[PDB]
């Protein structure tokens, strides 16, 4: 079993794996704090982002994926299993600072994953980037 | 239209230290299984502070309480009803507030828990008084000083509990300058005072009338005020 | 361990078209993740602003936020008489939900002197055993005002119960009541009673008074 990904009006980019389905955006909201959420500096503390194991392995899927090192890259964010408000993780795709070079490796992996690939992040503005579940388009490959 | 009406199932909101009361908040106009539901309490004279939280049916009706809370509420919802519920135990006096329930959705594309809409609120009160009828004064002024173009009368009502009284002048026909002042809470007893000022042609020529009404002693009193002879 | 809004003034006086600002201080940084509500007179509170600065549909277009870390600011610009509410922020960063200490927003009027009024214990409480005397201050601004009792020329502050209303929303005033409650024994055993409020207003206190011989 491969994920398959679906990208429609070209802004809004859909991966679906098993029976769980994501959709990522970009913009500038900080939904998830480093201080009050939790820290995936390694692949084994995805457990505590979800209930569900299709969740966790799709967002794991995801970062192998993009060629994300989980040792040597930033950690990314995810909110705690026991918290209410949903599954979500987030990553810093912004293109400043120090994580220049991580944001341009992020572009890479996501326009050799992605077909068509709206880079939305733009030089020296932050952006950061948030998958979270949602129901599967019917209008887009199954 | 998105009206969200709380109610409670039992009784009334005067509770005594140690019993169990259920609020119940019902949701119309939209979806009620598509957002989740929080409850919120307002302590008088307090800021707000959050209570509890359950998820949608999607999640497996997870919910999250506060510490203080824990193990004495329990937040319930039936999407079929569209109504969510808050089941309160072992309720202490820090708990005496305003109750509300509310609503959280989706927020610039993300789950957020800014409040969407809001209910009316419950006023909850939990001591061990007990409940008692008012006892109305009339408030004359009693020709001891001199009249000008406007004169002030008064009503007193005077140890009742609990809160609330409906005080009125003329059947709620004289509504322009009047003043009814917030109760004080002294020897779990409440007593306020409500003034109103009409022409000094008008009384006591025209009849003026106070109308106190206390529904948890079934009390409804109409006390006219009228001169102090000697 | 939880997160404090604290909100520097507790009340704001302003005009009507006049520009207002509302400032919101956080024990921790909570980035982007504040929303602002309205209340008026302890009714149901009206979402205004998320995402610190996000506006909410049904807000009208004078409402603006904004702000970023720990401090974030509400302004309206051209104020209204339905403007007039308490305005509170809450934090949806971490939990629990932790809400602000809430400002007031009041009308700015010229000054009005209070009306003083005295009244004595009425014939049907007397009956009960207990007298008590009532004085009321009606339609004053600012909002400063304190009360004496004097029975017999000396000042009384043993049971002497106060209650101050909100500012008026006809003509932007305020009141108060004040009540000395004592039996019916001590009641008789005195003959003067006057209650003298001091304002702003006038360097001299108000007196008014009543005399159980007259
Ligand atoms: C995402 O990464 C960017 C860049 O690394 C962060 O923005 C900088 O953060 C540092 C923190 O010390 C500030 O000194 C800089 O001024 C920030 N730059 C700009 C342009 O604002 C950003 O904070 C990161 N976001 C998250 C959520 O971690
Ligand atoms: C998630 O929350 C639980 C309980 O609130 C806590 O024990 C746990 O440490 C949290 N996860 C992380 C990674 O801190």
């Amino acid at each position: 079993d491969l994920p398959l990904l679906c990208t429609l009006n070209k802004s809004h980019l859909y991966i679906k794996g098993g029976n769980a389905s994501f959709q990522i955006s970009f913009d500038d909201i900080a939904v998830l704090l480093p201080q009050y959420d939790v820290i995936i500096q390694h692949p084994a503390d995805m457990s505590w982002c979800s209930k569900s194991d299709d969740q966790i392995w799709l967002s794991q899927w995801f970062m192998n994926a993009v060629g994300h090192d989980w040792h040597l890259d930033p950690p990314f964010l995810c909110r705690n299993r026991t918290k209410t408000e949903g599954f979500i993780f987030q990553v810093n795709t912004s293109k400043t600072g120090v994580n220049e070079n991580y944001a341009k490796k992020f572009k890479t992996g996501m326009h050799h994953l992605y077909r068509e690939y709206p880079d939305s992040c733009l030089n020296g503005k932050l952006c950061l980037m948030k998958a979270q579940p949602t129901s599967w388009p019917l209008q887009c490959p199954l | 239209q998105i009206q969200l009406v709380q109610s409670v199932e039992t009784g009334g909101g005067l509770v005594r230290p140690g019993n169990s009361l259920k609020l119940s908040c019902v949701t119309s106009g939209f979806t009620f299984s598509n957002y989740q539901m929080h409850w919120l309490r307002q302590p008088p004279g307090k800021r707000l502070e959050w209570i509890a939280v359950i998820t949608v049916k999607s999640d497996n009706y997870g919910a999250n309480y506060v510490e203080s809370v824990k193990g004495r509420f329990a937040i319930s919802r039936d999407d079929s009803k569209s109504s969510v519920y808050l089941e309160m135990n072992r309720l202490r006096e820090e708990d005496t507030a305003t109750y509300f329930c509310s609503r959280s959705g989706i927020y610039d594309g993300y789950y957020a828990y800014a409040m969407d809409y809001w209910g009316q609120g419950t006023s909850v009160t939990v001591s061990s008084a007990t409940t008692k009828g008012p006892s109305v004064y009339p408030l004359a002024p009693g020709s001891a000083a001199q009249t000008n173009s406007m004169v002030t009368l008064g009503c007193l009502v005077k140890g009742y509990f609990p809160e609330p009284v409906t005080v009125t002048w003329n059947s709620g026909s004289l509504s322009s300058g009047v003043h009814t002042f917030p109760a004080v809470l002294q020897s779990d007893l409440y007593t306020l005072s409500s003034s109103v000022t009409v022409p000094s042609s008008t009384w006591p020529s025209q009849t003026v009338t106070c109308n106190v009404a206390h529904p948890a002693s079934s009390t409804k009193v109409d006390k006219k005020i009228v001169p102090r002879d000697c | 361990g939880s997160v404090v809004m604290t909100q520097s003034q507790k009340f704001m006086s302003t005009s009507v078209g006049d520009r207002v600002s509302i400032t919101c201080k956080a024990s921790q940084i909570v980035g982007t993740s504040v929303a602002w509500y309205q209340q008026k007179a302890g009714q149901s509170p009206k979402l205004l602003i998320y995402w610190a600065s996000t506006r909410h549909t049904g807000v009208p277009d004078r409402f603006t936020a904004g702000g970023s870390g720990t401090d974030f600011t509400l302004t309206i610009t051209n104020v209204q008489s339905e403007d007039l509410a308490d305005y509170f922020c809450q934090q949806y960063a971490t939990y629990p939900l932790t809400f602000g200490s809430g400002t007031k927003l009041e009308l700015k009027r010229t000054d009005a002197a209070p009306t003083v009024s005295i009244f004595p214990p009425s014939s049907e409480q007397l009956t009960s055993g207990g007298a008590s005397v009532v004085c009321f201050l009606n339609n004053f601004y600012p909002k400063d005002i304190n009360v004496k009792w004097k029975i017999d020329g000396s000042e009384r502050q043993n049971g002497v119960l106060n209650s101050w209303t909100d500012q008026d929303s006809k003509d932007s005033t305020y009141s108060m009541s004040s009540t000395l409650t004592l039996t019916k024994d001590e009641y008789e055993r005195h003959n003067s009673y006057t209650c003298e409020a001091t304002h702003k207003t006038s360097t001299s206190p108000i007196v008014k008074s009543f005399n159980r011989n007259e």
